[PDB]
Order: structure tokens, then sequence, then C-alpha cells
RNA sequence: UGCCUGGUGUCUUGGGUGU
């Protein structure tokens, strides 16, 4: 779910950039190393509202090292999932293991064991999917899979969907 | 990386069970609380984003970065392509695909009268910004599917659900 | 092995008189046994087996082996005492008294 | 004891806890190496000798300042606003002399340590502008008045127009005003020294250049110093004395070797 | 806040020695670290007397942050401070 | 460097030049607390790039230190005698 | 007690300048009580833990800190230079920031 | 930038709290629970899991990385175990606050013996310093000798009068008058019943007695688990070439593992309770020693050679304990010390260097395009060649020795990275002579590089030293930043330190033989020759070239 | 082509050096 949130970044700044453009290069320093950055505690940083206009405030000059250390505040939108939501999604992937979604930048892996029995495997089908009678799910099919489990990793979030419930699998 | 304005924090002996995420609980942790403080510290909400106003969002501050950058003299592609980092490149073209493919409302008006609905009303009053999220974005048709998909709307029985989401269908772009 | 040079050292592992040494010289060549490795895998006899435990000279210290002495103590081990020798000339800092 | 002790940027000494030990450091603000021991001339003397020293009489004309060491004594003699001026100086020497005299110094005591030494600056001047021959002075004497009460009111200890600032700073400064007036009257200037007007002005930014540059620094750990300016003297050092006696002080012990009280009498 | 205004500031108007020691060893430490150099340098190598020289034009492009005792602060810029 | 040593560097003023002798001509070190608990009880592990307090059950809230070898030598002998000596990098008031 | 002081120092005719004594007698009299120069008049002060274990009775004072839940402020010297930081006092009395106004020369 | 780099932002300690640590936090915070007594395995490396000196508590060995973080030597900090006690036993040093808790409490109920009801109760309670809280909240509740289990309406209280208790080593005994005259028993407070009695107290009790609920809960300072401190703690030595030795807190810490494994066996298997009370007062008693080894009244622990226990308390005590020693004042490089020597023939603020002091000593220089040549000059020069450097630091922070370095000749200096040249003429250094009794002890001279080995001072600064040349020696410290040496040359320097606040006079002044000559030169009767005069006049450096009449 | 090494106890005690 995608969010607005106020976050606050610590930038060190060389003494070699001590210049009259030094405000637009943190700003710049900034975007890049905060958009599309992938936090567990918060998410995916997708965008920075009003990148070109980002007080800065001043620098403070590190004793014994030089450098100057700013503290930067900036509005940002910031998208994370939640267990127990239901989302939409596009199939990405199918495995005999089960199959992977995409939600936006989040990859999500469901196994067999949290889908519905009826979809079983078809590795014949071109391409190979999970199919039952009325419903066929392959490569770029869209499905409707409520998210159950978040891992947490470094600078990536695993999560785990099913589509075991009403109102889930193919859409 | 990033530190949220909310700080402190410090060791205890109590432990509570509103800690855990759970979207069906409404449990979102303390960085995605209910009342939230901005630069000023002042009293601020949390705010949510249905995938209309997340897409205007994100195609309004691209769209104003990129003439920002050629001095201020429309594709999702080439507007993806303005951002700079191969990964956040990469990152922002799955979101923008995500939006695009699953956009309930790509016209700022239908966005702007479907929030006025959702805030405005008086049974919406109440209602989370999250449950209005999730009714904006999911898109259901019936009260007992929006129930079972959000089970935070079952025990706010004072909603009118079924027409709300009839008008949410009226709004709906065929 | 100490950093210090073991070339001074005769076949018994004990310096020469009349030899000059310098600082951190190998006066005394001990070596103590150690239990060996698995290095006998395919080493051609060149595993280690002892473990040094030289005696260098002082790293401040330089002069003329003067006296070397070999016995044997008490307990009828090997016994050894070298005796150094350096002329020590006046200078600028040393202290002098009437 | 006395490490965490360090002189702030509003003047205070404070310790860690923030706690104030004095409001002024040394009372005065000055720091310990910028002082001298300087006599300041209305304390001693009679009252003849003071008079003749301090008062001018533009009435009287064997009472006036000499006519060869001004230019403009044609104009002098009869002037009542002038007399009013030299009066209000003459009044103000004398509260000073009676402040010194009655309450600080009560034993008369005129040589203590006080910042700037007026002495040199004055000798200064009169080398650097040839003060010397019996060419007479064109320093007016409202000049040498206003000057002088204009620096007195220049020399910041505290800036700030707060009421409670103000009077801190002109209870700081008392004493050094009382060696500036004593030193730069309006008789001594004419007559002593002979200053003429640039070396006035000369003598004016100098004392008050050398006042500013004479302060004590924010950020000093004066409890560092003072510990160890008073405990260098005791590793080189009937009544008790010597290091028992700084024991017996320090450690504030209930019974002391020889208790004793001086007890006074009464005039008769 | 805790900011005091341009105005109202009540601190000496003078660089104090502990200041200058600390803007001169600041400075010339970036300079060492290959910082632009705002004055023109005749034949001088040395950091600190680059510095110095800097220093004395008035171009170090520094603030002095004042720590008053109950946590507030005044920021001084060190052109606009008297030095000795 | 002992403690009259100190206290003269001290009636100088010169900060910066005591916290180099006693930090980078002596023995400094590195160490990480948890921002939460305050203890130096973090499992840092730099090659794989994760920090963990098992404790507090945290991964996030974690920052680093540059202190002496000896400070965290005394603070460790405190712990040893059931004396938790926690250190935070912000105040409270 | 500036009296009893000035007359121990200047009997064998040595001067020490009036600020020294005057802040010694200042800091014996601040609280309103005389305040000896020991463990019983330093260490019966507010300062902090770490500040006072280092000068005397090192290890009941840190048992005394961790039983009542002592709070140190790190705003001394004592407690600044055990951890290896710098102290707020003569070149460490302020902050040097950087002048982004100025550089736009 | 020696330190190898963590994402970690890097922040400085601002506050620190003190406390106890919770039987729960010592239980969360390890990482292996010590229960057997043996150090060794089988004397076959690889000590015992479990043991005291497992893997997972840290490497203090070259070749083997910590079990845990997986860093080396350098980087481990050590890490934490814990060991589960029998039975709970008191903390040395909060015996007499055990006593007093006691004291100001009821033994039964678990609550306060007054109420805010007592006027006095409440104005103690209204103090906000909560040791002198507790100190009057002690003194009311002393006198207070029965529990009310009636408002002096029910108070909570349940009526049972309240023993005395006295302290005995480590044991209390708690005296009841249980019913003019009667028999009264005295019986022993275990740590057991206080400890269950503690945990009753509320919140609120427990703030209104000066404890903090947070941090410092009274019922903490009984021990029921033991953390085991890492080995960095209590290092090994190699006594000689084959046996080491182990450190005197691993042997108090296998004597208290030992305790409690025979009281757990003993307990289990059969329990007479005179060898139950001996075997845990000898628990009690390693436990107590291993923290203070002087408890006044009683024999203290004894090593196999005789010599006292070395406990936790007497590392942190005396000058050479661990605050004194090792935190105020610690040993330090970059420095020299030598004997001194006079020189009339140096300015008042130089001091005379020797070659090899120069040479042994070093200052890291940042390459730049001002002095990129001069420091390739320097080395090329090599460690043995004046002027020379001895290292080389890249950017990374790898250090290039260049007396081991073959192709010194083929080093390229790229900007940024520090060469650590020898030690060169105006180099401000530090100059110290002990005892260090006022500020002018320690000045900032410039360096002069001279042959010989004796340290040389203008005859006018050996007054503030308090220094003559009969054989006193004076210390040398190297400033090793750029920071550091501006601060040395415009704080400590020789001409800023002529005059002292002391006594507001110079501490420096003409002495000795030079102020005889100028007395002796200045007499009204000395007349001098123009050829010597000519000499005289040249030798002021000074001197404008024009001769007086 | 035969090819080069940095790693140093601890605890007591005693006698000394400069104040
Ligand atoms: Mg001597
Ligand atoms: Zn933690
Ligand atoms: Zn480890
Ligand atoms: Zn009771």
């Amino acid at each position: 779910m995608f969010f607005l949130k106020d976050l606050s970044l610590i930038l060190t700044l060389h003494p070699s950039y001590f210049g009259p453009q030094m405000n637009q290069y943190l700003r710049e320093k900034l975007l890049t190393d905060v958009e599309g950055t992938c936090t567990g505690q918060f998410g995916y940083i997708v965008t920075v509202l009003d990148g070109m206009n980002i007080d800065v405030g001043k620098g403070r000059i590190i004793p014994g090292s030089g450098s100057a250390e700013f503290e930067v505040k900036y509005r940002a939108v910031v998208w994370k999932p939640f267990k127990g939501e239901v989302v939409d999604a596009i199939v990405s992937n199918v495995s005999p293991i089960g199959f992977f979604a995409d939600v936006g930048p989040l990859n999500v892996f469901v196994s067999t064991r949290l889908i519905p029995d009826n979809l079983v495997y078809n590795p014949s089908n071109s391409p190979p999917a999970y199919m039952s009678n009325d419903e066929l799910i392959t490569k770029g099919s869209k499905v409707r899979l409520k998210v159950v489990g978040t891992r947490t990793d470094v600078n990536e979030i695993y999560a785990i969907g099913s589509i075991k419930e009403d109102f889930l699998g193919a859409i | 990386v990033s530190t949220s304005t909310v700080g402190a924090r410090r060791r205890r002996a109590k432990q509570q069970v509103d800690d855990e995420e759970n979207a069906t609980l409404l449990r979102l942790g303390p960085e995605f609380a209910l009342k939230q403080y901005d630069h000023d510290g002042n009293e601020h909400d949390l705010i949510a984003l249905s995938l209309s106003e997340s897409r205007l969002l994100i195609r309004e501050a691209l769209k104003a970065r990129s003439r920002a950058r050629n001095g201020g003299v429309i594709d999702d592609d080439e507007l993806a392509k303005v951002t700079s980092g191969a990964v956040a490149n990469g990152v922002v073209k799955k979101t923008l695909d995500y939006l695009n493919t699953f956009a309930r409302f790509k016209d700022e008006e239908t966005c702007t009268a479907v929030d006025q609905l959702l805030h405005n009303s008086s049974d919406c009053s109440v209602l989370h910004p999250f449950e209005i999220a999730q009714l904006s974005s999911l898109g259901c048709e019936d009260v007992d599917e929006a129930i079972t998909l959000i089970p935070s709307l079952a025990a706010k029985k004072e909603v009118n659900l079924q027409r709300i989401l009839d008008e949410l269908n009226r709004l709906e772009d065929p | 092995l100490k950093h210090g040079t073991y070339e001074k050292l005769d076949e018994d592992g004990l310096i020469a008189p009349g030899v000059r040494v310098s600082g951190d010289d190998i006066i005394i060549g001990k070596t103590t046994p150690i239990p060996p490795d698995t290095e006998e895998l395919g080493q051609r006899t060149k595993y280690h087996t002892k473990r040094d435990a030289s005696t260098p000279l002082r790293s401040t210290e330089n002069g003329i082996v003067d006296q070397v002495l070999l016995t044997t103590n008490q307990e009828g081990l090997k016994f050894v005492k070298v005796r150094m020798r350096t002329t020590k000339v006046p200078q600028i800092g040393d202290k002098f008294a009437s | 004891a006395l490490e965490d002790i360090m002189v702030h940027y509003d003047g205070t000494t404070r310790n860690s806890l923030g706690d104030i030990i004095q409001f002024l450091y040394g009372e005065d603000g000055l720091d310990g190496t910028q002082v001298e021991r300087q006599t300041i001339d209305t304390i001693p003397g009679s009252d003849k000798a003071f008079h003749k020293r301090y008062y001018v009489d533009l009435m009287d004309e064997k009472n006036s300042i000499k006519p060869d060491v001004i230019e403009y004594a044609a104009d002098i003699l009869g002037d009542v606003e002038l007399q009013k001026e030299l009066n209000s100086e003459y009044e103000q020497l004398v509260s000073d002399r009676k402040f010194l005299r009655e309450i600080v110094f009560v034993n008369g005591d005129h040589n203590w340590p006080l910042p700037v030494n007026l002495r040199r600056i004055i000798q200064n001047a009169q080398q650097i502008f040839h003060l010397d021959r019996a060419k007479a002075s064109d320093l007016t004497i409202p000049e040498i008045i206003h000057g002088v009460r204009d620096l007195c009111k220049k020399l910041f200890v505290l800036r700030g127009e707060n009421e409670l600032i103000k009077e801190a700073q002109q209870n700081a400064t008392s004493l050094f005003q009382c060696l500036v007036r004593a030193r730069l009257a309006t008789r001594r200037i004419l007559e002593e020294f002979r200053l003429n007007r640039d070396a006035f002005e000369w003598v004016l930014g100098t004392i008050e250049a050398q006042f500013q540059r004479s302060l004590v620094h924010p950020g000093e750990m004066v409890g560092v110093i003072a510990a160890q300016s008073i405990g260098e003297p005791a590793t080189q050092m009937n009544v008790t004395l010597g290091v028992p006696r700084l024991k017996e002080i320090l450690n504030v012990a209930k019974n002391i070797k020889t208790p004793a009280l001086t007890v006074y009498l009464d005039r008769e | 806040e805790l900011a005091i205004l341009k105005e109202e500031r009540t601190t000496t108007p003078y660089l104090t020695k502990y200041e200058r020691a600390r803007i001169l060893g600041t400075r010339a430490l970036q300079i060492s670290m290959n910082a632009p150099v705002l004055v023109d340098i005749e034949g001088e190598t040395d950091p600190l007397q680059i510095a110095m020289k800097e220093l004395s034009q008035r171009k170090i492009p520094l603030v002095i942050r004042r720590y008053l005792p109950d946590g507030s602060y005044e920021d001084w810029g060190c052109d606009e401070l008297i030095v000795d | 460097f002992g403690e009259m040593e100190r206290d003269c560097m001290i009636a100088h003023g010169a900060a910066g030049f005591l916290k180099e002798r006693l930090m980078e001509a002596s023995d400094a070190f590195r160490v990480h607390v948890c921002g939460i608990c305050g203890l130096m009880s973090v499992i840092a592990n730099l090659k794989k790039n994760q920090f963990e307090c098992r404790s507090c059950k945290n991964k996030t809230n974690i920052y680093q230190l540059h202190i002496p070898y000896a400070a965290k030598l005394l603070f460790q002998e405190l712990m040893a005698m059931n004396i938790a000596p926690r250190l935070y990098t912000e105040r409270s008031g | 007690l500036y009296k009893e002081i000035l007359n121990v120092i200047a009997f064998d005719g040595s001067y020490v300048n009036y600020r020294h004594m005057a802040l010694l007698v200042d800091v014996m009299t601040s609280r309103g009580y005389l305040m000896a120069i020991t463990r019983h008049g330093i260490n019966r002060a507010d300062t902090g833990a770490l500040m006072r274990c280092s000068f005397e009775e090192t290890v009941e004072i840190l048992f005394e800190a961790g039983a009542a839940a002592e709070l140190d402020d790190c705003r001394g010297v004592s407690e600044n230079v055990m951890l290896g930081q710098l102290a707020p006092m003569g070149t460490g009395a302020f902050d040097v920031m950087i002048d982004e106004k100025l550089l736009t020369s | 930038s020696q330190f190898p780099y963590s994402s970690a932002p890097l922040r400085s300690v601002k506050e620190v709290q003190f406390g106890l640590l919770s039987p729960e936090e010592i239980r969360a915070i390890s990482v292996v629970k010590i229960e057997y007594p043996e150090i060794m395995d089988e004397s076959r490396q690889r000590p015992r899991e479990g043991g005291l000196n497992d893997p997972k508590l840290g490497s203090i060995d070259r070749n083997f990385k910590c079990q845990t973080c997986g860093e080396g030597m350098a980087e481990c900090p050590g890490h934490f175990g814990h060991m589960e006690l029998a039975k709970p036993v008191f903390h040395i040093g909060f015996i007499p606050k055990i006593k007093k808790v006691c004291e100001c409490i009821c033994m039964n109920c678990g609550k306060l013996l007054l109420d805010e009801t007592n006027p006095t109760m409440a104005q103690a309670i209204r103090i906000r310093d909560p040791k002198k809280r507790f100190n009057a909240v002690w003194q009311l509740c002393k006198t207070k000798m029965v529990c009310e289990a009636d408002a002096p309406v029910s108070r909570g209280g349940c009526g049972n009068t309240q023993p005395v208790v006295r302290k005995d080593g480590m044991k209390l005994w708690g005296t009841w008058k249980k019913s003019r005259d009667a028999q009264p028993e005295r019986k022993l407070l275990t740590p057991g019943e206080i400890l269950n009695v503690f945990k009753h107290i509320s919140p609120e009790d427990c703030f209104r007695l000066g404890f903090n609920e947070d941090y410092a809960r009274p019922e903490w300072m009984i021990i029921t688990v033991l953390p085991v401190p890492p080995p960095q703690v209590r290092p090994s030595i190699a006594m000689d070439e084959t046996t080491q030795g182990q450190d005197d807190l691993t042997h108090k810490l296998s004597d208290i593992l030992k305790a409690n494994i025979n009281v757990q066996k003993l307990e289990m298997d059969g329990s007479p309770q005179h060898i139950i009370n001996e075997v845990e007062q000898l628990l009690q008693f390693h436990v107590a020693t291993y923290m203070d080894n002087d408890i006044a009244g009683q024999p203290q622990a004894l090593q196999k050679s005789g010599r006292p226990v070395k406990a936790i308390r007497a590392r942190l005590k005396g000058k050479e304990g661990r605050l004194r020693g090792n935190l105020m004042g610690k040993r330090v490089d970059f420095s020299a010390r030598t004997v001194i020597s006079g020189d009339p023939n140096l300015e008042l603020d130089q001091v005379g260097v020797p070659i090899s002091i120069a040479k042994t000593l070093s200052y890291p220089e940042t390459v730049t395009q001002y002095n990129i040549h001069r420091l390739t000059e320097y080395v090329r020069n090599g460690p043995n060649e004046h002027p020379g450097a001895k290292y080389v630091i890249r950017d990374n922070g790898d250090r290039i020795d260049l007396r081991y370095h073959k192709r010194a000749g083929d080093i390229v200096l790229q900007y940024g990275w520090k060469v650590e040249r020898h030690l060169m003429d105006d180099d401000p250094v530090l100059f110290n002579r002990q005892p260090s009794l006022h500020k002018m002890s320690m000045m900032a001279h410039r360096v002069k590089v001279m042959p010989y080995s004796t340290f040389r001072l203008n005859l006018s600064v050996t007054s503030p030293y308090n220094a003559d040349f009969d054989g006193d020696e004076m210390n040398l410290h190297v400033p090793q930043s750029e920071e550091t040496r501006a601060e040395l040359s415009q704080l400590c320097a020789v001409p800023l330190q002529i005059v002292s606040p002391q006594s507001n006079k110079p501490v420096m002044g003409i002495v000795q033989d030079t102020l005889c000559g100028v007395r002796k030169m200045t007499l009204r009767d000395t007349f001098i020759e123009y050829e010597q005069v000519m000499n005289m006049l040249f030798w002021v450096p000074s001197w404008d070239g024009v001769v007086p009449q």
C-alpha cells in the first residue's frame, strides 16, 4: 500500500565539493541514493516529492575529518505490503513448486500448498500453467492474491501470497 | 538508512500485542500509526494513497522533474528514463507498469470526486484511511466481497457500503 | 623465527667469541619440539616439527662477543653464558660528578 | 574539585550542572595575564593637594589654567557654562574619592592590579606626537570632558540593552573608570601631559581597544587554572601556618589546632 | 526556537583565541583535503599559512555556532567576527 | 600521559590534542550499540553487512561509536557485575 | 575564608592573583554551607556518576549509581575524556558549520 | 579510517544510563550457556563447547575467527554467556541496601509500613532525588516496627509484626518478637525468601523507595543468573613456551560453576539440611569473592600460590586500576624521552632533537598538489636517509612499509594519500617535564634537528619547566593532524606563555651567566673598541645594519 | 631460476633517577 511519509537522511560531503553548487549537488546525491532503494522498515521509496526544492540546512563540520554532515528532511512516496492484505498482481513465472507474481517492485512467491487443489499445474500447456476446468493462470495473467508473510532482507523484501480463499485466484 | 520523524523508543518491561503488523486488525506499527508529526512537530494524520492518487502524484512529480531538468521547456518509458540509477529506473518502471495496468481512475477529476466522496461522507468520517485506500484500489463490487477482502469493514456496519460501491462503479470509467 | 639474523651462529647454536654483533642478532640458537601437523601429507621432510626459542641481542646494544661459556646445570642439562663487550666513550649528556 | 568550571559566553562562571559559581569571572571579567599594578590618584593625599591638583576655576585668574599652555586662554575667563561643566567633573571626582576611600579601600592602599596601563599609553602618545616644546595646545575643555565621559561608556564587558545587564556593566568597571577619570582630568591633561587634540583621540581609541583586548575569553577552563595557581606555591612552602593550616582550611576541620579571636575595642 | 536572531545576538563580536585556533585548524585540514581556496596564493604551500592568509582577508567560509548554557545558540560568520 | 598532563592540556584549552592523544595515539576502538537497549550487544558482521541485537530483536536502529578500548573493557567488567551502563546517542531531558 | 587562604599564601611573601582564590572560595560556599575539598564534599554533589567515580570511591559510586538508576548527561570534561570525545571546553566549546551563503562567491 | 567500513551511522555518546541487569536481559543478551567446569575438551585443542572457553564467546587467537560474529581478533568485541544459579545468592555490593529495603517494607504483604496520610511521609515523597527520597523514607519507616492490617479501613497490610534485621557477613538474621517478655525467634533470611518478597512490591511503592521500575528493580539485587564475561576480559597468558596460565577470573568462574554443579547434584539425590546449608554457603562465598575479595570481617579467597584472588572490584580501584591507570591517563604512541642539555644558540621557542629520534617519530602528511614533488623525493630517500619517510598510506587505509619494499622508486603518489615522513625543522611538538605542576610545564616548541643524543633548550625556558641539566629528562609528543598542529602552534606555543595568569608577571627572564654578564657589561666603566663592537653588532639577528655613534 | 620471517609473559619484590 502506498503512503506519504516525512523522512530524513544524513548526508556527508567531502571538502572537495565545497563550492557554490553544493546545494544542488546534495540534491542530486539524495535523489540518486534514495530513489528506488528498499528498506525493510519502510518498504520501497519510489519517488521524492518536490525534489528540486528540498531544504538541506547548515552542514556541521565533523571534528577531525573535515567532511560536513547534512541533515536532509524530505517527503516521499513509499509502498509497503502488510500481512493479511489482498492486492492485485501479474504472474511472472510458472514452476512446479509454485508461481511467482509481481506487485509493483515486489516479487511474490506462492507455493502449491497455498493454491487451490483444482488448479493442477499443467507442464504440457504452452506456456505451462496452473489450470482448472474454468480457471487458467499462466505468465502475464492477472491474479488477486492475499499476502500472508513478509521476509525482511538487507535491502530486499520477500513476500508470500495465497489464493486459497474466496475472491482470489484468477481475475 | 533513512530515519523517521519518530524517535526515542527506549527499553521497557511491558510487552503489547498491538506491535505485530496485521492489515486485518489495522495494526500498522509505530511508524505507520494514525497520528504523525511533520517537520514542525504539529499533529498530522497518516496519509494513505490509492492507486489513482499514487499514479497522479508520481506522474506529476516525474513530469515536473523532467521539465525542470530540461530548463522548463508524457510517455511512461521516457518518464522512467528521466530518473537516474539503473536499479531506480527498473523500480520506477515496475511501479509505473503496475499503476498503469491497474489504474481504476486515470483522470484527475474522477479521482478528486472519488476522494471527496470517500472523505466528506458522514459514514466515511470514521473510516480508516487504509480502509479508504483499499476500497478505492481493489475495486470491489459487493458488500459481502468487500467485507471478505477487508475484514475491518465488517465491524463498521454504519456505512452505506453498497451504494458507495455503486457510486464508485459509476465513477469507474467502463 | 625471530626477525634477526641467524648467520652468526656456529654448528652448535652458539656464537663464537670475537664476532661483532648488533641489535636483534641471535647469539643463542634454541628450539623446542612441537607435535607435527598433517603436513606429512605431501611435504618432502620439509615440515615444521620444532619452534624457535632463540635469544636475541638487546635492540639498543651492540659490541663484540667476548667469552662464551658452556657447561651443565644441576639437572645435567646444557647451560650457556655469553658475555658481550663494548667501549663507551664520553659524549654530550653523560653524567659526571666530583 | 575545580576541574569542570568554565567561563561561558554570557560571562558567567558555571560548572557542568550549569549552576552559577560567579556572575562575572573575577568579579570584573578580565584575564589574569592582562592586569598590572597601577596607582589610583584620587585616593592618596590631603584635601588641599587633591583640590590643587584637580580643581579648575575660570573666574579667578590665578586659580585658572595657565595661559601659555592653551591657545584660547583669552576667551575662557568669565564663561559660566564651561564652569558648570568643570564643576560637574570635579563633583564626579569628589564622589569617586569618597567611594574609594570609604567603601572599597578603607586602609588607603592605592596600588592595585588594573587592566590597560595608562602611564604607558600617555608616554607613548607623548613620544609619538612630539608633545615636548612650550607650544600651546588646541584641545578645548568641552572636548576633553565629553571625550572622557563618552569613553567611560564604551568599556563593554557585557553586551545587551537589558536594564539588569546595564547595571552589571556599570558595576563591573567602577574601579577602572575611577582610575581613568583620575588620570585624564582636565587640569592634568592640559598642564601635566600637555596633550594636543590628535594625541587625545589617539589615547581614547587606544584605551578602548586595549580594554576590549584585556577581557576573558569564553571557553577558559578557569577552574583548573585556579587550582594550579593555588597548588603551585604550596609545593615551594603562636599560630599554625603553612601546609598544615592549608590542610585544615581545605578539609573544613571542626577543631583547628590554635583557635583564636581578634577582639577590637571601642575607640575610647 | 533554539536559534537566536541576528538582531538580538549578545555575545562578544570578537574572535576568541579558541575559535581562532579551531577555525585555522579546520580550514588547514580542509585545504589539505583539496578544498577550493578563496584567496590568491603567491608562493605559499603550507595549508596552515594559506588558512591564516584566508582568515586575515575575512574569506573563510565557516560559521561559528556559540552554545549558550541553556542550549540556545548564536550563529556567527567568520567574515563578521573581528579578528586581532 | 598521566592525569597531571591531562589537567595541563585542559588548562591550555586544547581539546583536539587531548582527544587525539587519548584515542588515536592510543587504544582506539569501534563498537556497535543498539539504539533501543543501549548495550554493546549488537552482533555485527561487517563482511555480510548485517547487524542484529537479539535482546531487542531489531536490525535497523543500530549505531557505531569510537571509544577507547579501556572504556569498552570497563563497561564489560561492569556488566560482569550485573551493572548495566547504557550508552545513548541522543538526549531526553 | 578568603582572608584565611590569603594569610596562608602570603606569609612567605608569595603573591597569587585575587581571581583564583575568589573562584576557590566561591566554589566552597556556593551551596549555602561549607563544602570541604574531600570525597565527602565533592562526591556528594549531583554531578555525573562517571565524573564522580574518577576521583575516589569508584566501585561504591558505581554500585550506588546502578541501584538508583542514575543518568549521566555527559556534560563534564572527565566523562568526555574517558569516552574519547571532544570535551565541551576550550576549542570544543562551540561548533563549526559550513557557510553555504559565503561559498556562492 | 583505520577501521573497516561499516554501514551503521557513526554517532557520539550523549547520555550514559545506569541501572541493574534483569535476569531476562542477561538471558537475552547471552549467546551460550556455561555448564561444564572443564576448561579444555580433551587437552587436544578445540576447547569444549558449553565450557568457560567456548568459541562462541569470542576469539583471542590470530588464526581463529569468532563463531558468533565471524570477525577477527582485532574486531571481535567479545560476547557474553550466562550461567544459571541453582539457588539465588546475594550481590555482595548491595547487602546493606537490601537490609535497608527489608527494614522499609513488610516481609509478608510486601507493602510500605507508612502511607501518604502521615504529613511527614507525604513531605518525604514530595522530594525528587531518589537517594534522598529513599533516605527520608527509611528514616521514617525505620521507627514503624509493626505492619498494620488496618488504617492507623484496611491499608493493605497484613498486621504482622516486623522483624529486626541484623547483618552478619553475607547472612541476614531476622528477629521476630513473637507473642510481658516472651520467647523471640531469630531465623535466617534466605535470599530466595527476600527475592519472592521483593517480586511482590508494587511499582508505586518501588518508585517511592527510590528504585526505578524500568531500570533498577529491587529484586534484581539478588543474583539468580550470572553473566560470564568473554575471554577478552580474562585473557590467558603463556608463562613459558609450552604451558599457558589461566586467568584469576577463569579459575574463580570454574570454582563457582563447580559449586553450582555440587548444589544441583546434592539437591536431587538426598537433602540433609546441614549439608545443603554448607554447600549453599560455599556457593555464596565463591560468588561474593568473585566480585569483591576485600570483604572486611572474613578471610579472603587465596590462590594455590597463597596470593589473594584479584577480584573484579580490585581491577577498578587505585592508581593502577582501570579508571586512574587506563582511562584518565594512559600510555601513548608517537613520543620520545631523553636527557636535556642547554644551547645558548637556540631561539626561545626551539628545541634541539637528535637525528635518531627524528627518524623514529613521524608525521602523516596528506599528498596535495603543493607538495607532491617534495613528498616523492622523501619517498625515494627511504626510511634511513634524512629527510625521508617511513610509510605510505593509501586512501583505503592500507600501509606500505618502505623498509620491506623492493620497488620504492616504482611508487607514484596520488592526491589524498598520506606519507608518514620524518620529523623535520619547524614542526610544532609538545614538550613536557614531570611533575607537571602548572600549565607552563607543557609548551609547544619548534623542532630543529641536531646531532648527538640530548634534547636542547634555550636556557630561559628552564624556569617554567623547573629543569636543569644535571640529568633531568623531558618528554616530547608529536601531533598527528593538521587540526592538532594548529592547536599547538596557536595555543601552547612558548611565546604565548611568557606571562602567567597566576601572578600576572613573566615566568621567563634572563638567568645565570647571562644575567651576571649583563650586569658586568652594563657597568658605567665598561668600554668596547670598534673591532669588538662590529662583532657584537653582527651577532644581533634583528640589527638593522647601522652602527651607533 | 632457486628464492625471504616480524611475533612476545605475567605477577610480586628490590635497588635506583629526577623533581
Ligand atoms: Mg636536576
Ligand atoms: Zn538492543
Ligand atoms: Zn565475536
Ligand atoms: Zn504486612
